[PDB]
């Protein structure tokens, strides 16, 4: 405590009564007399001690400071996930203990913990002989933590892998798990560093804290500060001279995460670090929204308008990617304006994106699979791929991309609904070239092919099947034929029902000739098949016929109708097959107006065919939520219909507060 | 096997087995290690060098048997005659071999012991340390006792072989015994010391050997019933007769004799070495509660030391049992990585029910009476599956929180009779604006408290006022800075001489290692106080208040809304908890900006999630007549916190959102 | 009215509708019975479609533990309803929700919000 080291890179005095060797040392530092004045042991001494300070970046006094600049670099294999590089450090002989905890390490990230175990056993053997207690005790600290993570993984699988996975796996023996429980029997950690040398135990205190249960508990504390709400009214960035909380906080997240890395400790694993990122990350985010919008109203809105307070680069994307689930990237997407924050670096960020793909495809294409790899693996991959939409990508690299997510992303994790919205999240940046559509058409080709077995049937989350991916295929290019899949068409047959079911969801893909084999198989007799072709057959015009089929159940509903009027009971309803008609009508896709006679059955049918002379006391205002964004532009194209629905929308958001009718009211209508 | 063994215990090795376990876990064990478990795995004994020594000293063999005596004779005579060159040579030829070691050297490791004891000079133990992974300083010498590297002793006191296979290094003839406590002060002076601090076990040894009996006529003449009786495990093959085994308690001994406990062939001593050393102690780390007396009485050792405080927050109880529970900040217990016997679960059996009550001996009703209004004080109800319709209510007795300026006045006024009145006055003066005062009053409650008792006001007392001092400080240093603008003028509230004086007594002081510095007592029984000196003690409420916020505001963003109870119910929970402990208590705390910025930050999410379900009214009963109806409102309580806690231009940031 | 079932309901507003975990019996057209049945939602206001399609929210049938596909007319008359602590108030609760809310398939399983 004699000084006060910061993050800022400068040092201060505090509570020093004597000489201030510190403050010499600077000058020392900054003249090159005053370094030939010394003797020559001092002199190497000296050098050891820049050659130090720089590297951990300590540079002078506060008051002798300047413009500071600031840049974090973590050297390390384990951070950029350099996966063949590894293994081929792995591969080789070693030729120190140093090397030994680093191979160690490396082999516990890949998954494979008996190594792992194993080799940390013989170093912490060969290290107490060698006389380093540094390594012995780090070995120690190691060894315990990986014996932890494989007992959890064990009782978790044996609890829920073989439900999940779909089959009981044993990634270790029973031999091993009951060796490591004999040899860790009654072992407590917490008297670990009490039982050094005396000499290690002056020399290395500071390292006292990785015996503990708990550590960054001061750290996530002190994120309080991002929470004020006094500062923009007044701050006087009180942190440090003139560095707001934000630089701290990030400064302090850094520091952490390259002492962790680099050093090569196994506490980078465990849930409290990832929490810790989790929380100082969205806290920073949201700080700097509330910032914006406070200085926004403050000011004009030309003052700042699109400003981003916090800029992102290669370093916060990794950090998101790997510490993130999707509900918490997608907590951060629903809580500030993420579209309106810019990204930096992105060749390393694409170069990041096709590592991910690569390593994918190289697990999943072969037969072997580490599963517990597998499992702390998969999660970066969709967290990197979903985060990965605010991003431009090149052509060859989208490619990559795409192929890896489409044809060997397993299904256990990426259904095909998930599938799909992931894919199309990526064109919202880069426009779609003809590469990627030929990819896709390939997928498609080869889930057509997939079809033909009878048991086989698409499965997914949310309703999304091979017809959105090709509505996905023909927005971005109107006109296009698939070439396989109109041959594949061509040699079709009646008995391959499931396949005619299947390519009639992919009309538009098709070539004339095939279209017309095809229609030439199906046709339409009833109101019912009318309605099952519109749905699934995309029957796209209305054919006279289908009118007046329309018009004989409306003239039949009629009918039964005045039969009910006679009866005065209704038992229930399921689907209004008058609204579906009223609303073609409204859209200009019935020309017929014979219905306009059967008028006066359901209020809204009767309100979308004469709108001048509904009585709209009887509307209805969540009639409003069902509608699409098409269909409510219509509705506010029309006059009859405009102001009264202000009027209602205005009541309702009055008294409901809702948000949802707000939206409604000021994105359409006024 | 061994449950047959746990079962037919009588109470002499039940009580054992306790006091050894119990003594272990303090880290207070200490093993006197034998000849036996070092022929478990091979290795030349005496009887076959003095074979040898004889067969060499004569042309004949060994005839007949030996005598004691003749082991140490017939040795010295060999040196006498022939010379020191073949007593070392024929020492080298048997010893110099590398032999495996045996599960026993692994068992004993496995108990923690914190010295080791041994009179073997064989590399067996040392081995079984490294491998094992423990760090033991060697003293196998006389040099060695000066510069040792560690505070954990592996004490050969015959010697070893590790400078040679010499005669001298070792103590193995008669005149090595003669000269032993000549020879060997400061070895003799150590062994003693452990000894008369440590507890003590004998594995390995035989009743009647030289130096059980040496240590024993030691024992007799140089202590006055002012030490700990050793323990005996006698493994032999035939059951200790009742006589010898009278005979020798009265001599200060304690023996556990394993052909008791089971039955085993002549030549199977592993078997019954294992029966005994580890697969009964350690196999037994764990409770021995059986009776419906037992459980009472573990409970009440368990939370007896917090009667001394007046309120406990309920997460901090999950240490008090070493994670065997989980407490809600509901009040409801649950299981979790207990497998023993469920103790919580009979005591609130006994709760329910009169007629167990009335089961329950003399002597032991009372304390279930006090664990009961302890229990229902604090606020613990029931287990979760019984759980009945659970309240929220609020109450703190301080007179600091109501701001009653007078009554603290007149109080301080006041005579006090007891140093807890003094206490409270030193809190009431600190939240009275009167820092002088106030350290003085708390440097006099750490004088006198040097009386007995518990520890826990003196621990505290340093606490609050190492706080008081930083207060003073920082208030120095704002006052001379920007009070001299403040109010225009050079505010002097310290005299000079009074803060060179504090600033002289607290340059030393540091709080991190006070908690460390306590008796292992305290150390044992306050755990939960730990968190007191830090930032710990706000750590796992603000990881869930920050949780709970996302979780929240993600219900909000969606629109959803939910007819059963409010999700942030243990965001109030836990922050009365956190204001009641602290101000019941009379701790400084209270004053830190930390604590201020968490309850700010309660406050405001409670009155967001309040407001944002108000409004919910008009598109749910306007839509279908189901609803809701719980709410919430403010309070006397909402007021004072909202008071104290915030800024203006929070206040002003609510009520514009 | 009151019971122990009723802690798991939901009420989602941005499609006016109830979620909570139950089953369905439902005889369809009343010629054809289906057992342990139920419906999965999901919230499309972005959906590339053409003028056919109107309807923000694309619903879903599951049958059994397997999906269902229907064509013909969906007419819909509930017989009972289940939830996993077999309580038998949510045979009525179901109808008096169904009678109180206006919009089609009032109460379901899922739903899923993808914007």
């Amino acid at each position: 405590y004699d000084y006060h080291f910061e993050v800022n890179g400068t040092v201060v005095r505090h509570k020093n009564k004597g000489f201030g060797y510190m403050e010499r040392f600077f000058e020392l530092k900054e003249s090159c007399d005053e370094r030939s004045k010394l003797s020559k042991k001092q002199y190497e001494r000296f050098n050891a001690l820049f050659n130090f300070f720089e590297k951990n970046g300590v540079i002078c006094m506060a008051k002798d400071a300047g413009t500071l600049n600031t840049s974090i670099e973590i050297n390390s294999l384990a951070y950029h996930g350099k996966y063949d590089v590894m293994k081929k450090f792995i591969e080789e002989q070693s030729v120190s203990i140093e090397d030994d905890y680093k191979k160690a390490f490396f082999l516990a990230c890949l998954g494979r913990w008996e190594e792992s175990y194993d080799l940390y056993s013989n170093i912490i053997l060969n290290s107490i002989d060698e006389s380093n207690g540094c390594v012995y005790y780090l070995s120690q600290i190691n060894r315990y933590r990986i014996y932890q993570s494989i007992t959890q993984a064990v009782t978790q699988f044996n609890g829920l892998g073989l439900l999940t996975f779909g089959r009981h796996y044993k990634p270790f023996t029973d031999e091993f798990l009951a060796r490591i429980e004999r040899e860790m029997t009654n072992f407590n950690i917490d008297d670990l560093f009490n039982g050094m040398p005396f000499e290690f135990q002056k020399k290395y205190k500071i390292l006292e804290f990785l015996s503990d249960n708990q550590f960054l508990y001061d750290d996530t504390v002190k994120l309080f500060e991002l929470t004020n709400k006094v500062r923009s009214e007044m701050s006087e960035g009180s942190y440090s001279f003139g560095m707001s909380s934000d630089i701290v906080v990030l400064l302090r997240l850094y520091d952490n995460l390259r002492f962790l890395y680099e050093n090569c400790l196994w506490s980078v694993s465990f849930h409290e670090f990832h929490q810790y990122i989790r929380n100082s990350m969205s806290l920073l985010i949201e700080k700097a929204e509330y910032e914006r919008t406070r200085d926004i109203d403050e000011l004009g809105f030309s003052f700042f308008g699109k400003k981003s307070g916090f800029f992102m680069e290669y370093y916060d994307f990794v950090n998101i990617s790997r510490h993130f689930k999707i509900d918490d990237i997608k907590n951060l997407e629903r809580s500030c304006s993420i579209d309106k924050i810019r990204f930096g670096e992105q060749e390393k960020i694409e170069e990041y994106l096709v590592g991910i793909a690569e390593e994918i495809t190289k697990q999943f294409s072969a037969n072997g699979m580490n599963v517990v790899f597998y499992t702390q693996f998969i999660s970066e991959a969709k967290a990197a791929l979903y985060f990965a939409k605010y991003v431009k990508l090149s052509e060859e690299g989208l490619g990559k991309i795409v192929k890896a997510l489409l044809f060997y992303f397993p299904e256990r994790d990426l259904d095909i609904g998930k599938r799909y919205v992931w894919l199309e999240r990526l064109t919202k940046c880069n426009e779609l070239p003809k590469s990627i559509i030929s990819i896709i058409d390939d997928f498609l080709v080869l889930q057509a092919e997939k079809h033909i077995d009878q048991n086989y049937s698409e499965v997914s989350s949310n309703g999304l099947y091979s017809r959105d991916y090709g509505a996905l295929i023909k927005h971005f290019e109107k006109n296009f034929i698939s070439k396989r899949l109109s041959e594949i068409t061509l040699c079709l047959t009646q008995d391959k029902q499931k396949q005619i079911d299947f390519l009639f969801k992919l009309l538009p893909l098709l070539s004339t000739n095939a279209k017309s084999h095809l229609l030439s198989f199906k046709s339409v007799e009833n109101i019912n098949d009318l309605m099952n072709g519109i749905r699934i057959g995309l029957i796209d015009e209305f054919t006279p016929e289908h009118e007046e089929l329309i018009i004989e159940y409306l003239e039949t509903r009629k009918v039964n109708y005045i039969v009910e009027k006679e009866k005065g009971i209704q038992t229930f309803s399921s689907n209004d097959y008058m609204s579906t008609f009223g609303i073609w009508y409204f859209l200009e896709e019935i020309n017929n107006s014979k219905m306009e006679e059967f008028i006066g059955m359901d209020d809204q049918y009767d309100f979308f065919v004469d709108p001048e002379n509904f009585d709209y006391k009887k509307f209805i205002p969540s009639w409003l939520k069902n509608y699409n964004d098409k269909l409510l532009g219509k509705i506010a194209g029309n006059k009859h219909m405009k102001h009264h629905v202000i009027e209602v929308l205005k009541e309702r958001v009055k008294n409901s507060n809702d948000k949802r009718y707000l939206e409604i009211l000021m994105n359409y209508f006024i | 096997k061994l449950k047959e063994v746990f079962l037919m215990l009588d109470n002499n090795v039940v009580e054992c087995i306790k006091e050894i376990t119990e003594s272990s876990r303090n880290g207070k064990l200490v093993f006197f290690v034998g000849a036996g478990v070092s022929t478990l795995s091979d290795y030349p004994q005496w009887w076959r060098l003095v074979d040898k020594y004889h067969e060499e000293l004569y042309g004949s063999p060994k005839k007949g048997n030996y005598s004691s005596d003749e082991y140490l004779r017939i040795p010295q005579i060999f040196y006498n005659v022939k010379g020191e060159m073949a007593f070392d040579g024929i020492l080298k030829d048997f010893f110099q071999v590398d032999k495996p070691t045996n599960p026993i050297h692994d068992k004993i490791l496995a108990m923690n012991p914190a010295h080791v004891i041994t009179t073997n000079y064989d590399n067996l133990i040392d081995t079984a340390c490294w491998k094992r992974g423990k760090y033991f300083s060697v003293i196998s010498a006389e040099e060695d006792v000066a510069n040792a590297t560690s505070s954990r002793y592996l004490l050969k006191v015959h010697g070893d072989f590790r400078k040679g296979f010499k005669g001298e290094n070792v103590v193995l003839k008669e005149d090595d015994y003669l000269n032993y406590d000549q020879n060997y002060p400061l070895i003799s002076n150590l062994m003693k010391t452990i000894i008369a601090t440590h507890t003590i076990v004998f594995i390995g040894y035989g009743l009647g050997d030289y130096n059980i009996n040496m240590l024993l006529n030691w024992v007799r003449k140089l202590q006055k019933d002012s030490f700990h009786k050793p323990f005996f495990i006698r493994t032999d093959p035939s059951p200790i007769e009742n006589e010898t085994l009278i005979y020798y308690e009265n001599k200060g001994l304690r023996i556990i004799d394993a052909a008791s406990l089971i039955d085993s062939n002549e030549y199977d001593y592993l078997e019954r070495y294992s029966a005994v050393m580890d697969l009964l102690i350690e196999s037994q780390e764990n409770k021995f509660i059986t009776k419906d007396d037992e459980v009472i009485d573990y409970i009440y050792g368990k939370i007896s030391p917090l009667f001394a405080l007046q309120y406990i927050r309920k997460i901090d109880l999950k240490h008090v049992f070493e994670y065997d529970y989980h407490f809600e900040v509901n009040g409801t217990v649950v299981r979790h990585k207990n497998k023993g016997f469920g103790y919580m679960e009979r005591f609130f059996e006994l709760k329910e029910s009169c007629d167990e009550r009335s089961k329950l001996s003399k002597k032991q009703y009372e304390r279930f009476n006090a664990l009961f209004n302890f229990f229902e004080k604090n606020g613990v109800i029931c287990m979760a599956k019984d759980a009945g319709t659970l309240n929220t209510s609020i109450e703190i007795n301080s007179l600091a929180y109501h701001g009653k300026y007078d009554v603290m006045k007149k109080f301080i006024e006041e005579q006090s009779v007891s140093i807890e009145d003094d206490y409270k006055k030193a809190f009431f003066l600190a939240c009275l604006g009167r820092w002088e005062e106030s350290y003085d009053l708390y440097s006099n409650i750490i004088l006198n408290s040097i009386d007995e008792s518990n520890g826990c006001v003196y621990y505290l007392s340093q606490i609050n006022r190492y706080r008081i001092y930083q207060s003073i400080t920082q208030a120095v240093t704002q006052f001379n800075g920007l009070g001299l603008l403040t109010f225009g003028r050079h505010y002097k509230p310290f005299t000079d001489e009074f803060l060179a004086r504090i600033e002289r007594e607290m340059t030393n002081f540091n709080i991190d290692d006070l908690f460390n510095g306590m008796p292992f007592e305290f150390q044992k029984k306050y755990k939960i106080l730990e968190f007191l000196s830090d930032n710990q003690f706000l750590y796992d409420d603000t990881v869930k208040l920050f949780e709970l916020t996302n979780k929240v505001r993600s219900e909000m963003s969606e629109g959803s809304y939910s007819f059963g109870m409010s999700s942030d119910i243990v965001v109030l929970l836990r922050l009365y908890d956190n204001l009641r402990f602290l101000y019941e208590n009379c701790l400084w705390s209270v004053s830190f900006h930390e604590f201020h910025q968490y309850i700010r930050n309660s406050m405001s999410l409670l009155i967001e999630k309040a407001e944002y379900e108000r409004t919910r009214d008009i598109d749910e009963l306007g839509f279908s007549f189901f609803g809701k109806k719980s709410g919430f409102f403010m309070e006397y309580y909402d007021f004072v916190n909202i008071s104290r806690h915030f800024k203006i231009d929070d206040i002003k940031n609510l009520e514009r959102s | 009215k009151d019971t122990g079932a009723t802690h798991d309901l939901v009420y989602h507003s941005k499609i006016n509708t109830f979620v909570w975990d139950v089953e369905f019996d439902i005889v369809l057209s009343d010629s054809k019975e289906l057992n342990k049945c139920y419906f999965v939602k999901c919230f499309n206001p972005y959906r590339i479609n053409g003028k056919c399609d109107f309807a923000v929210s694309s619903i879903d049938i599951f049958s059994e533990g397997k999906r269902l596909l229907i064509e013909n007319e969906f007419n819909f008359k509930i017989t009972k309803a289940v939830h996993v602590a077999t309580s038998k108030d949510v045979t009525e609760i179901v109808l008096h929700l169904s009678e109180r809310i206006s919009s089609p398939f009032p109460i379901v399983k899922e739903v899923v919000y993808l914007d």
